RNA sequence: AGGACCGAACCGACUAAUGUUGAAAAAUUAGCGGAUGACUUGUGGCUGGGGGUGAAAGGCCAAUCAAACCGGGAGAUAGCU
RNA sequence: GCUCGCCGGAAGACCAAGGGUUCCUGUCCAACGUUAAUCGGGGCAGGGUGAGUCGACCCCUAAGGCGAGGCCGAAAGGCGUAGUCGAUGGGAAACAGGUUAAUAUUCCUGUACUUGGUGUUACUGCGAAGGGGGGACGGAGAAGGCUAUGUUGGCCGGGCGACGGUUGUCCCGGUUUAAGCGUGUAGGCUGGUUUUCCAGGCAAAUCCGGAAAAUCAAGGCUGAGGCGUGAUGACGAGGCACUACGGUGCUGAAGCAACAAAUGCCCUGCUUCCAGGAAAAGCCUCUAAGCAUCAGGUAACAUCAAAUCGUACCCCAAACCGACACAGGUGGUCAGGUAGAGAAUACCAAGGCGCUUGAGAGAACUCGGGUGAAGGAACUAGGCAAAAUGGUGCCGUAACUUCGGGAGAAGGCACGCUGAUAUGUAGGUGAGGUCCCUCGCGGAUGGAGCUGAAAUCAGUCGAAGAUACCAGCUGGCUGCAACUGUUUAUUAAAAACACAGCACUGUGCAAACACGAAAGUGGACGUAUACGGUGUGACGCCUGCCCGGUGCCGGAAGGUUAAUU
């Protein structure tokens, strides 16, 4: 649910919260637990390459199972979990043979719920089929691009594709983003959305909180020096020139595209 | 086991200080300089062929060597090994 | 005030070491110049 | 519960006086701000000079910074003293 | 040596880092020491550091480093796989007393413990570079049970007071004891056992995971502290003997209880929240190949081994970083009494110091303070500085407001001591006794003893009772920035930066973008509810017109137009 805090404090007074009752409470499943330091946004070289990223609460990686190929067999929901990873929560499933795993939850799944894989899945949420048995029409997530490879599409929480066409080889769908692509038609996708549909109503409400994700501060580029930024300089607020980004580029409407090879996937851009 | 030749050279001599003599006199203990890289057995060894005497254990430390100036030029003394060999209480070297 | 030396032997060691000196082509001239020239000490280990 | 409140340790540095060949190449005394956090701190590590890093002051990068330090080109050039 | 003064959450005692003989003894006083020096962290000589259990070394890994082959690069080299290093983290084991001029958990006495080797005996399915379990983990909060520790009483030894009193409800001192071993308690977690089966755990598995029956309903694991032993021992006030007057030798009483109580322990627990909280080995278990009356494994006994290196001393400091015997800086641990909320503050204990120039005098002036007639901001750029306020309990409290605030608004009243209520109350703690039971560190009852606020009434002293130290000045109008934060180390702390929020824009994943001749890497083990850039800057009401100029986006008929030919 969306719960706003009270304005106990000036830090409290805008902040929003997201909190679902049914996440499980306990630790999370410790085999299926790796540990992921951070970075700093450093790359081998040492040097920062993206900006803005430092701090933040540690964190384990959950290994979810994005291939979905444990094909016939049955599985069932044994409860939703937190993952600090991702935007969407997560479920542990239990197969017929005693395995377990970590897969994306979708919208309404919920502890008890079957699912299962394969060409024979019925079509309900959160069965994952090839796309080539997929009814046209149909919402689905966690879609793959190359067959065999894992999903890679509609994975954040609340998003999914719809299946617009199919056209031998090949089904059309329409990506959040608006674009309309072409994938293979044996690649795989799972029915449903993905849950966790409020995670954008929440505010953070205070910089700390910001700090918790790992996220440092932006400063302008207008507040800089001119040895700094494009922006910078001025005797008080000027600007005079046309934005850019640090290293130059113009930064409001170029458009920085360029890859000849999978331009034949794309039907249409997102405009 | 500890061929005598090694056994012959890890003595060096016998350490002569109060401390020492109240160590025989109180403990019956002698006091040795020994090699720099004698251990606990080499010496343990050496004292039972050498001097005759069944001895209880052995413990070794390190003293390191003073700096001195020999006027007005700088000079160091060498560190040596110290051993305090502990007799079996009947021995009487 | 802080100085700005703090000794550490340790972080002395891994920075100006021998070892440290012999790991590199540049380390490994500095040490042949200061043979050159003559230096008793010939790194900071010594 | 809380980037909540008062307040020591701890981290700062707003005002005044002293000091200014100082006790000190930035402190002392009396007050002053934060004090469960975007906090503070030890140990180790990484980023190298037109480069780093910067909640951005051209700040900091060993008492050095609108381009560190050391050596070399090098006895640069000096219609100037 | 006797007095005086100072610190006592240090100016005491330890550890780590760093230093390296500064440690102790004898001797010397030239130079060093901001003066003298018989003294010294100074000179010279000698002495001093003792470990199976402490640390390193060792086994194991983090960030990161190096990196066989490999990929890439004019060369030099870059990155990285298998590996191998790398603690600030995980991994076996010792305590009390005594002793030196100087070391001691290391030496001595007493009492323990750990790991491994070898041999004998008895029984026996052992085996990993593989599987599973475990190790193994956040913030905050709340208690309950304890201990360290303290106070008082009892007991023991001593005393009877330089000046009125002091055989008593009097004074002084002591009243200590460890690891280990046994017990398995307050309390925390978890149903247990047997059988059968299985697309899982790269193969196998009797292990783990899953499924189905039967049966029992109590088993298991963890666990402070207490108690017993260790200990008929050690220590012990003091006394008696040597003293060569520094200290040595001999002997040795009591050694209990109640209450209070941690920030320490149970507790890696419990409750709760979101920002969702290392790794690997040691350890336990399962098998594969293999071995197969061997090897190997388990247990008991005996025996052997546990090497090497550090160990002195300083360590909020005269020994480390500051050129100095320098008002500076320096991580962790310990933490007594009275008052106090307290680790603030004041006075003290243990312990340690008087800061390495003094002696006089008692001018101006400077510095740091105390008091001040009448006035009370007239000072000044400006109430700068100073003065003032200051505690607890209760009463009471405006506009405005985002309903939380404003607010400790403002303002006011009480406050010491003594007696009674009540020879010490409400409360807390809790012995004996009594009664039960699956008998124990049990349950119920029981209230001796100990401890003990707050209030009311009456009295009483002073000018003054929050008496010292300590400890908000308050109110009104207005600019700016929402707020907590950050910043010009060393003249600027702000209205500057950031910020939550808003918008635009790029980006379909081998993403855009960034570092990189490249290989690669970050973005991200993320996937448009995501990520990057740019501007604005909580919230409320809002955000009007202009596309001519510059930029960007789209178009591609025509004109112009490169290499090439
Ligand atoms: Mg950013
Ligand atoms: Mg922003
Ligand atoms: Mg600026
Ligand atoms: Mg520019
Ligand atoms: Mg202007
Ligand atoms: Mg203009
Ligand atoms: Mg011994
Ligand atoms: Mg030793
Ligand atoms: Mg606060
Ligand atoms: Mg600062
Ligand atoms: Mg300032
Ligand atoms: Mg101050
Ligand atoms: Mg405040
Ligand atoms: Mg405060
Ligand atoms: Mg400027
Ligand atoms: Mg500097
Ligand atoms: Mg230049
Ligand atoms: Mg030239
Ligand atoms: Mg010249
Ligand atoms: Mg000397
Ligand atoms: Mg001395
Ligand atoms: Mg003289
Ligand atoms: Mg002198
Ligand atoms: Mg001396
Ligand atoms: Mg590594
Ligand atoms: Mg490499
Ligand atoms: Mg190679
Ligand atoms: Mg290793
Ligand atoms: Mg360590
Ligand atoms: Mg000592
Ligand atoms: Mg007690
Ligand atoms: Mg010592
Ligand atoms: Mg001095
Ligand atoms: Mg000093
Ligand atoms: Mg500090
Ligand atoms: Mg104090
Ligand atoms: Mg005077
Ligand atoms: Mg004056
Ligand atoms: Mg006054
Ligand atoms: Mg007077
Ligand atoms: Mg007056
Ligand atoms: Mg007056
Ligand atoms: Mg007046
Ligand atoms: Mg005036
Ligand atoms: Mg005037
Ligand atoms: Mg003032
Ligand atoms: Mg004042
Ligand atoms: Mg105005
Ligand atoms: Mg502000
Ligand atoms: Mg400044
Ligand atoms: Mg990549
Ligand atoms: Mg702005
Ligand atoms: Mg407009």
């Amino acid at each position: 649910a969306v719960v706003k805090c009270k304005p106990t404090s000036p830090g409290r007074r805008h902040v929003v919260k997201v909190v679902n009752p049914e996440l499980h409470k306990g630790k999370p499943f410790a085999p299926l637990l790796e540990k992921n330091s951070k970075s700093g946004g450093r790359n081998n070289n040492g040097r920062i390459t993206t900006r803005h990223i430092g701090g933040g609460h540690k964190q384990a990686y959950r290994i979810v199972d994005f291939k979905r190929n444990k094909d016939g067999i049955p599985a069932v929901v044994e409860r939703l979990e937190y993952d600090p990873n991702r935007s969407a929560n997560i479920a542990l499933v239990l197969y017929k043979d005693g395995e377990r795993r970590y897969i994306l939850a979708p919208k309404g799944l919920k502890a008890g719920d079957q699912i299962q894989s394969g060409v024979d899945a019925a079509i309900k949420p959160g069965n994952t089929l090839p796309m080539r048995n997929i009814p046209v029409g149909s919402t689905v997530h966690n879609v793959e691009m190359k067959p065999g490879k894992g999903g890679q599409l509609a994975r954040s929480a609340g998003t999914y594709v719809q299946i617009v066409a199919r056209d031998g080889a090949y089904v059309t769908l329409r990506l959040r983003s608006g674009e309309m692509r072409k994938v293979e038609a044996d690649c795989r996708a799972t029915l449903g959305e993905v849950g966790n549909a409020e995670h954008m109503l929440r505010v953070l409400g205070k910089a700390g909180a910001a700090r918790w994700r790992g996220v440092r501060p932006t400063v302008r580029g207008t507040a800089m020096n001119p040895v700094d930024h494009p922006h910078g300089g001025g005797e008080g607020r000027n600007f005079g020139k046309h934005p850019v980004t640090p290293w130059g580029v113009q930064t409001k409407g170029k458009k920085t595209r360029s890859n000849k090879r999978t331009d034949k996937f794309i039907v249409r851009r997102r405009s | 086991m500890i061929r005598e030749e090694r056994l012959l050279k890890v003595l060096r001599a016998p350490h002569v200080s109060e401390k020492a003599s109240t160590a025989m006199e109180k403990s019956n203990t002698i006091v040795l300089k020994v090699a720099k890289d004698a251990t606990k057995a080499e010496i343990k060894a050496a004292v039972q062929k050498l001097f005759e005497v069944e001895v209880e254990v052995v413990n070794t430390l390190v003293v390191k060597g003073k700096v001195k100036r020999h006027g007005q030029r700088i000079g160091r003394r060498s560190d040596w090994k110290k051993a305090y060999v502990t007799l079996k209480e009947g021995q009487n070297l | 005030m802080k100085r700005t030396f703090q000794p550490s032997v340790l972080k002395r060691n891994r920075s100006h070491g021998f070892r440290a000196r012999m790991a590199t082509k540049n380390g490994r001239q500095v040490l042949a110049r200061r043979r050159a020239k003559g230096r008793a000490r010939l790194t900071v280990s010594k």
